[PDB]
RNA sequence: AUCGAGAGA
DNA sequence: ATACGCTCTCTGCTTATCGGTAG
DNA sequence: CTACCGATAAGCAGATCTCTCGATTGCGTAT
């Protein structure tokens, strides 16, 4: 977590070796970034879908 | 039995028959298709390969479709063309019968 | 396939059938007991050996090991029989429909007997006797019923016979495509006829109803009290399997007169009774052990799924027989009904379990499901679809391409990697073992040499494990005589490798049209790992070398040796049967190599120009036809000798052409201008003479893919060799002079000068302003105002929020900086260039062709211009803003995405921003139209992959139904038309034409008097006529092409042809005469005809679905989709034409378009107000409309009009939905007299007005009940507003008056309705109106008129991108789709009415189409080319046309 | 059942997130190169749902 | 064998 | 501890309940 | 006065070039 690169090529790693990814099996796995909805924001939609849903549904 | 081969066969003779065309009224084009020149190539090709005498004097080449070529030039190709119409009757045209191109 | 093992049998066709439960126990091995498969094999289990070896276990049947051992079937005996999942619709719809007590159909017997006796009929080609058989009504109770039945029985008697005796049909019936549409068409009237009955005819006896929830059930549902109470005076529950089988059982062998027929497309000759048990599956067929081995996959061992279904099955029938011993204890010994009722109802539940796993069996939707046998056999990936449509094949491979200048044009570079492992069985002889014996010796490592020696018993060695010692003796006793008898008849094959004689297939995905994939030459190279290919085939296969890589096919038998070498070939493919252009030459290095070989500043030394002649051509390759290169004189001869590079032209043409044929003498074109070459330059005119460049620059208009150049003509004069030869020529000629006088650009071609600069700078200043006049106009403001102007600022708004007001600005501002564009790059190219033509070597590749274009040139050095962006400019945010960059609203050419950054210079952040948005939408775009239009090729193809020529010229489908008499009309190949209407260049070239043709050879052979009588009086009579309409001109006269065989009588042409000869040769007088010429021409066109077995359809559906890619009416693949793929009646756009009279004004013509274009009710609405009063719920609707000189001006409506349809419609309509909505909620004495009449005809209007002075308001009071709740009465109004019509014409939307194209002055109206406008004769040429609709125009004008419509649209969809297709593909695929008089399509639906359907269930929905070839016991002669493939026989179009016999010389 | 979502991909949630998509929440990190490696790590998604689809706004 | 990620034209 | 029973796409064909016309 | 045939609202079946790599059923149960 806080090795400096001396301590970080001294443990084998890399020099600057950097984080944000898993590994399983050694087989090295990142959970990828999604784009969703910004929060906690009432946002007006027009959907078609939305009158598909039911009947007398605008 | 035998004889209902025999009659088996006298109908097939029979419409065999009544399906060719006579070489008197054929009014197909004279010319030789090139999807027949290349079938007349290749199947006297497989032939000459397969160990059939030759007529034409061979130039030390040894393509069986060169060689096949070279009769067709000669008109030496002892084959004939069946062209089926569509209804089953067919022509039968000879290779020398035809003008190549 | 080995040629020395001959097969006599043949499969002659395979005709659909039911196994029956008989002869299954009677073939079958043995039968397969318990669910358990392994233990060893379990005997008696799944993996049974009577089923197939087994694992070195021998089979026990057969006693063979797995090799030997083809494998047996099984039988798993069922304890009930069960509803096959294939047959049960056809179950339910015959169990439905019958009568339970007198064992018959409900529908009356008199009309079961006529069904039968239509159908009897139809089974033979009697259609018409099977219409008249109708009209044999009574006539002409049951004693009356009986002799009509005897009376049509003895006329189809007759009608038979007499059909039997004067040819038309013999013993086995005639079944065409017609015959199955009217037989379908029958059998599904007579089914529909029976489940529409209700009481039973024959005995009036009510016969309980059936109910459907899926499969493997059944119920039936009881009668009503009303309704048994004609059952009290005739005097819900689960049915059982056996039940439902014996009473289909009684009804059938009751009404086995109809069913023989109802179930038969063809008589049958053994007369075998249709049986009811054949719906019904009390056995299954398990599959051999060979086709249900394990699937093994290292230690993953996994069961078949076969194999878990019939386990499933099995364990659910040992349930069930051991409940039927235990339930027999609750039966033979009294004891109480709960624990028999408790089996019972286990047994019930079993019966449905055993049905469900049957139904697993067979498929897998009824039933993360396993699939079924249905589902190996159903879509893409599907037996048919991904096995026998589409194969893994041998001897073939696969790698990158990379180009290869020193390698003939029409041959390939094969690795040795790839040369040592491909092979070629060469069978021995005498007069080839010098280089079998020499191969062998070589073996399997030192190319040339054979891998294995195949013996004459079929035993194959193999050389790979031996010594060269061993090799030797082998090679040795290579060439022996046989000491067997029986083998006395065959030759050794040698395995050997593949040469530079053998001939290859090549092949790139996708394969879009056949040039795709052709028969190259193998030319074994020594270094490896890569396929070396000429950059001729790169527009024939659309290849590249930047990693694509392609196929390469090594056929295996002399006959497909011919057929690559002859008919597949590259040289025979130089023009795409498309349009008939060119698709081969040399690409980008050449051309420029050519345009500065070609110049006059080009000289050579007589070393030099030598060189540069035994460089491009090299007599000990065979390069030279005369064995001895033979040059020319020097251009100039003193001070010193100096040729030139068109000397070096000539003396390639010199040297290549073959002698004792005339030079060419073409005069064409070339793509630089005459201002590039200086003041009173001609290099623009290419001009031969004798074969000599004698002016002009080549270019890629001579050499490359390009109509009438130097190449095309050579192609057209000296046969396709010639042609071939000059392109390798020339790309060897084009690469060393390339070599010695390297060609490159830089940094200094893409600079201007300072005044092209200056220009630039000060055309480019002007674009400040013209975004905000631009906007200004758009917005109706006047000129000179200012960009933040608040009106200006809130009109903007408005087009923000509008889209299509966006639109139009963008359209605007568009046109407006796409003009000052076009200044800058007009203006400073190629004035403003530092560097020039021909110096400018990015200039010369845009005006040479080579690469690149004017457009890339002007944005590297002027600007980029507007970037558009989905037809629009660059989008814009919620707030006014294009970017962050940029103040809301911003007037600006820049701001809206209008580059003035050129790639020279670089973009600013804004510009690149834009401008990376334009790339995002090009790159998505070319990604969709990658394979947006791959579907649409095999929806043709399927349909027309046997359309092909006949001997009789008449192009037919392989069955034998004919489509067209005459292919095109005429029978003129698109591959061969090029030089045929080119009158001039035969006329020049016509010593060299007549050495090609030799009329010497062709008039013995040929009738050269009849047709040219024949055609004499056929155009005499038609220049008498013709100044008369087509409809009221009588023949009396055939085209000469009806009549006389084009391909046997010289002078029968096309009426086309013959009028372009004869006004030729009328209109240019001038040594041959012009007899001699018509002559030559008459014979080109006679030697210019498709021959017979052309695969027409399948190249009609290429060139109509490969260009597809290249791509206010619907357009390209969407506009193709509604016309060929599924032939809709309603299309998106329905439009249709009206000619106007010359007699008629613009101002009538306006004013008839707005009186006949619709106008709805809403259009004249200014506003309404809803007062709604509760103080017996009430509503005051007033209604406001525009100023009366406003709204009848626009619309041509008065106040008449509109006081008429608001008292008739619009009242009624608002009346109707308020009722709707109420009962939705539950769950001037003369105004007067108008008040009245409108209330007392209306539900609940209480007042009624109308401003009758001026049109302005409609005010009327309306009353409802108290009780009623609110309503909205807004938004029901402005629906009912939108929805009333004042005045339109039915299905006609608009009609408008575009500008006069073609010189025509035409209407167009959104919507079809012939017979509305056929009354507007006064403004309208009713004769001559023309609809998008094909369905409209197909019923209202006729079958030919559809015809002429789909033509025209098909060719409107390709001609509006400049795409090429000729009209005889348009013409062959809409004589295939109506073909039948309807406006069929090219899917499922329209594939029915076809004879073999081998090619429907390859098609798509496999299942369905053979469930409907089972039932009628369909027998297809394996004629389309789908079967052939199915059943592996050799195909029918092509060289499979005919057939080859042997004339021995002994009877 | 940690290690499972993150060798597979597979959210097998009993009650279902707030998201669309079931499968490929996670990528392998490939290490071709340093460019490939670090713009793993700064690229966002927006879903396998508009993969397969026709509308391209 | 199946479904997920990605890559080449 | 272990072996074995088990939630946001395009067409076109086919079915159902309300309209009449006629013996 | 009811049987039969259209005729639009609803339901249901279906396709849209090559190649790597990674992952692989949950409990239950009777000893
Ligand atoms: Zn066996
Ligand atoms: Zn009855």
């Amino acid at each position: 977590n806080k090795m400096s690169p001396y301590e970080l090529v001294q443990h084998k790693e890399e020099s600057d070796e950097i984080g944000g990814y898993f590994i399983v099996n050694g087989i090295e796995k990142l959970i990828r970034m999604l784009i969703v909805q910004r929060r906690n924001h009432p946002m007006a939609i027009i959907r078609p879908s939305f009158a598909n849903r039911g009947a007398s549904y605008s | 039995g035998p004889e209902d081969f025999q009659q088996h066969e006298q109908i097939r003779r029979k419409t065999l028959k009544e399906k060719a065309i006579p070489k008197d009224q054929r009014a197909t084009t004279p010319y030789m298709t090139k999807y027949e020149r290349a079938r007349i190539l290749g199947t006297r090709a497989l032939q000459i390969s397969m160990n059939a005498p030759v007529f034409v004097d061979l130039e030390g080449e040894t393509d069986p479709l060169r060689i096949a070529m070279k009769e067709l030039a000669e008109k030496k190709i002892p084959l004939v063309i069946r062209r089926y119409l569509p209804d089953g009757s067919f022509e039968d045209w000879s290779v020398e019968e035809l003008i190549v191109d | 396939m080995d040629i020395s093992k001959p097969v006599g049998s043949e499969i002659t066709s395979v005709d659909f059938g039911i196994l029956t439960a008989k002869e299954i126990r009677n073939l079958s091995a043995k039968q397969i007991t318990n669910p358990t498969v392994l233990d060893h094999p379990v005997s008696g289990g799944l993996y049974d050996l009577a089923l197939g070896a087994f694992l070195r276990n021998l089979c026990s049947t057969c006693g063979l090991d797995e090799k030997f051992c083809p494998g047996h079937q099984g039988h798993i005996e069922l304890p009930v029989p069960c509803y096959n999942p294939l047959f049960f619709n056809q179950l339910y719809i015959y169990l439905r429909a019958s009568c339970l007590f007198c064992h018959h159909f409900r529908l009356k017997s008199v009309e079961v007997h006529r069904y039968a006796c239509k159908l009897r009929l139809l089974q033979y080609g009697l259609i018409d006797e099977s219409y008249k058989l109708d009209e044999i009504t009574l006539g002409s109770s049951s004693t009356l019923l009986n002799e009509l039945k005897s009376k049509r029985s003895e006329y189809v008697d007759m009608a038979i016979a007499k059909a039997l005796s004067d040819g038309r049909t013999t013993e086995r019936g005639s079944f065409t495509a017609t015959v199955n549409d009217e037989r379908k068409k029958l059998v599904h009237e007579f089914h529909k006829k029976l489940l529409s009955r209700g009481k039973c005819d024959n005995c009036g006896m009510f016969s309980p109803k059936f109910r459907k929830d899926g499969f493997t059930k059944i119920f039936e549902t009881a009668l009503n009290e009303k309704q048994i109470t004609n059952n009290r005076v005739k005097g819900s529950t689960y049915i059982l399997s056996t039940e439902v089988k014996n009473i289909l059982d009684t009804v059938f062998r009751k009404e086995q007169c109809v069913l023989q027929y109802v179930f038969h497309s063809r008589p049958n000759l053994s007369r075998k009774l249709v049986k009811a048990d054949s719906f019904f599956m009390d056995v299954l067929v398990v599959p051999p052990t060979r086709f249900r081995l394990p699937s093994k996959l290292g230690e993953e061992v996994h069961e078949n799924s076969q194999n878990q279904l019939l386990s499933k099955v099995l364990t659910t029938s040992l349930l069930i027989r051991d409940l039927n011993d235990d339930l027999s204890k609750l039966q033979k010994d009294k004891v109480s009904l709960e624990d028999r009722r408790v089996i019972f109802s286990r047994l019930m539940n079993a019966f449905v379990t055993i049905q469900n796993d049957v139904n697993a069996f067979i498929d897998s939707t009824k039933a993360v499901p396993i699939p079924g046998v249905k589902q190996a056999l159903e879509k893409k990936e599907g037996l048919f679809r991904k096995h026998m449509m589409g194969k893994r094949v041998n001897y073939a491979a696969r790698s990158v391409i990379s180009p290869d200048p020193n390698i003939e044009t029409n041959e390939i570079g094969v690795p040795p990697v790839f040369a040592v492992k491909l092979t070629y069985p060469e069978p021995v002889t005498a007069y080839n073992i010098a280089e079998l014996r020499q191969a062998v010796i070589n073996g399997p490592d030192k190319w040339p040499g054979a891998t294995q020696i195949q013996n004459e018993d079929g035993s194959l060695v193999s050389l790979i494990g031996m010594s060269v010692e061993q090799r030797k003796a082998l090679a040795n006793q290579l060439l022996t005589p046989s000491s067997n008898v029986s083998t006395h008849t065959l030759n050794k094959k040698v395995y050997r490798h593949i040469k530079n004689r053998d001939v290859v297939l090549m092949n790139r995905q996708p394969t879009l049209h056949k040039a795709s994939m052709m028969g190259h030459k193998v030319r074994v190279l020594p270094n490896e790992k890569t396929l070396r290919l000429h950059y001729a085939n790169t527009g024939a296969y659309n290849a590249d070398f930047d990693g694509d890589e392609m196929n390469m096919h090594f056929p295996q038998n002399e006959n497909a040796r011919a057929e690559a070498l002859n008919l597949a070939n590259t040289d025979s493919q130089y023009l795409t049967p498309t349009s008939g252009s060119p698709v081969r030459g040399l690409i980008q290095d050449h051309i420029s190599a050519g345009v500065w070989l070609t110049s006059k500043d080009s000289f050579f030394t007589r070393e030099q120009y030598q060189q540069y002649i035994y460089g491009c051509i090299r007599p000990e390759d065979g390069h030279t036809t005369r064995s001895k290169i033979v040059t020319l004189p020097p251009t100039i001869f003193k001070p010193y000798p100096l040729w030139t590079g068109k000397q070096i032209i000539t003396t390639v043409l010199l040297n290549v052409t073959p002698p004792d044929m005339p030079g060419i003498n073409l005069i064409s074109k070339n793509k630089i201008k005459n201002e590039y070459w200086g003041k009173g330059s001609l290099e623009n005119e290419v001009l031969f003479k004798d074969g000599a460049l004698l002016c002009g620059i080549l270019d890629k208009s001579q050499y490359g893919a390009s109509k009438y150049g130097i190449v095309h003509s050579l192609h057209e004069v000296y046969g396709p060799e010639v042609a071939a030869k000059v392109l390798s020529v020339l790309g060897r000629l084009f690469t060393n002079y390339i070599t010695a006088t390297a060609f490159t650009c830089g940094m200094d071609d893409l600079r201007l000068t300072a005044e092209g600069n200056k220009w630039r700078t000060d055309i480019l200043k002007t674009s400040v302003d013209t975004g905000r006049e631009a906007a200004a106009e758009v917005t109706n403001l006047d000129k000179d105002t200012p960009a933040d102007d608040p009106e200006l600022l809130k009109r903007l708004q408005e087009i923000l929020r509008d889209n299509n007001k966006s639109g139009i600005l963008d359209a605007v501002t568009s046109s407006k900086v796409n003009a000052i564009t076009s200044q800058v790059v007009s203006k400073c190219v190629p004035d403003g260039t530092m560097k020039k033509f021909p110096c400018n070597s990015m200039q010369a590749m845009a005006l040479s062709g080579a690469k690149g274009s004017n457009v890339n040139v002007s944005q590297i050095m002027c600007l980029l211009g507007q970037q558009a962006l989905e037809g629009r400019r660059v989008p814009v945010m919620v707030s006014g803003k294009t970017l962050p960059s940029f103040k809301p609203y911003e007037t600006d050419a820049m701001a809206g995405g209008y580059v003035k950054g050129r790639f020279y210079s670089g973009i600013k952040p804004q510009e690149y921003y834009f401008h990376c948005m334009a790339g995002r939408e090009g790159l998505i775009d070319t990604a969709v139209k990658t394979s947006r239009s791959g579907y649409l090729q095999r929806c043709l193809t399927k349909q027309l992959e046997g359309v092909h020529v006949s001997y009789d010229n008449s192009i037919r489908d392989a069955d034998g139904t004919l489509v067209q008499f005459m292919y095109g009309g005429d029978a003129i190949d698109i591959t061969k038309e090029s030089h045929m209407t080119q009158f001039e260049f035969c006329l020049d070239n016509y010593y060299a034409l007549l050495k090609k043709y030799n009329p010497s050879a062709l008039i013995e052979h040929l009738d050269v008097e009849s047709a040219l009588k024949y055609s004499k009086k056929t155009l005499k009579y038609r220049k008498k006529h013709s100044k008369e309409p087509h409809y009221k001109q009588s023949v009396k006269y055939d085209p000469v092409l009806a009549k006389y065989n084009p391909a046997k009588y010289l002078g029968s042409v096309s009426e086309n042809f013959q009028d372009k000869l004869e006004s030729f040769l009328d209109k240019n007088s001038k040594g041959v005469n012009e007899k001699k010429f018509r002559a030559l021409m008459q014979l080109k066109y006679m030697r210019s005809l498709i021959n017979p077995g052309e695969a027409v359809g399948i190249i009609a559906s290429q060139s109509v679905g490969e260009p597809s890619t290249q791509m206010n009416v619907t357009l390209g693949i969407p506009r193709l989709r509604e016309i060929v793929m599924t032939a809709s009646a309603a299309i998106k756009t329905p439009q249709m034409t009206l000619p106007i009279w010359n007699d008629v004004s613009d101002e009538q013509a306006d004013t008839f378009c707005k009186s006949i274009s619709k106008v709805l009710l809403s259009e004249v609405i200014d506003k309404v107000i809803v007062t709604e009063t509760t103080g017996a719920r009430s509503y005051v609707i007033h209604m406001r409309f525009f100023d009366n000189n406003e709204y009848s001006e626009e619309y041509d409506v008065s106040k008449e009009e509109l006081q008429n349809v608001i008292s008739n419609q619009f009242i009624h309509l608002l009346e109707a939905a308020i009722v709707k909505e109420i009962k939705k909620q539950k769950r001037n004495k003369v105004q007067r007299d108008r008040q009245s009449a409108i209330i007392s005809h209306h539900r609940f209007i209480t007042k009624y007005n109308f401003d009758d002075e001026s049109g302005k308001w409609c005010e009327f009071k309306l009353e409802l009940a108290a009780d009623t709740e609110k309503l909205l009465m807004v938004n029901i109004v402005e629906e009912i507003c939108r929805k009333s019509i004042i005045r339109q014409i039915p299905h006609i939307d608009r009609c408008v008056h575009p500008e006069p194209e073609n010189g025509k002055r035409v209407l167009v109206t959104e919507g079809v309705n012939f017979q509305a406008m056929w009354d507007q004769e006064a403004f309208i040429d009713v004769d001559g109106i023309t609809s998008n609709d094909v369905a409209a125009v197909l019923k209202t004008y006729g079958v030919e008129a559809a015809r002429n419509t789909i033509v025209n649209e098909i060719n409107n969809v390709f001609s509006r991108y400049a795409i090429s297709v000729s009209f005889r593909h348009l013409d062959l695929i809409a004589d295939m789709m109506t073909r039948q008089g309807t406006y069929l399509a090219f899917n499922r639906q329209g594939m029915e009415t076809s004879t073999s359907s081998f090619m429907k269930m390859s098609y798509e929905t496999t299942c369905q189409f053979l469930t409907k070839a089972v039932l009628d016991n369909e027998r297809e002669q394996l004629d389309s080319p789908s079967a052939r493939i199915v059943v592996g026989k050799l195909n029918n179009v092509g060289t499979g046309s005919f057939d080859v016999l042997a004339k021995v010389p002994n009877a | 059942k940690m290690q499972y979502f993150l060798s597979t991909g597979n959210l097998v949630s009993q009650s279902g997130l707030d998201l669309q998509q079931v499968s490929g929440y996670t990528v392998v990190a490939e290490k071709i190169n340093f460019y490939r490696f670090i713009s793993h790590f700064r690229m966002v998604h927006r879903g396998s749902f508009f993969a397969q689809l026709k509308t391209t706004t």
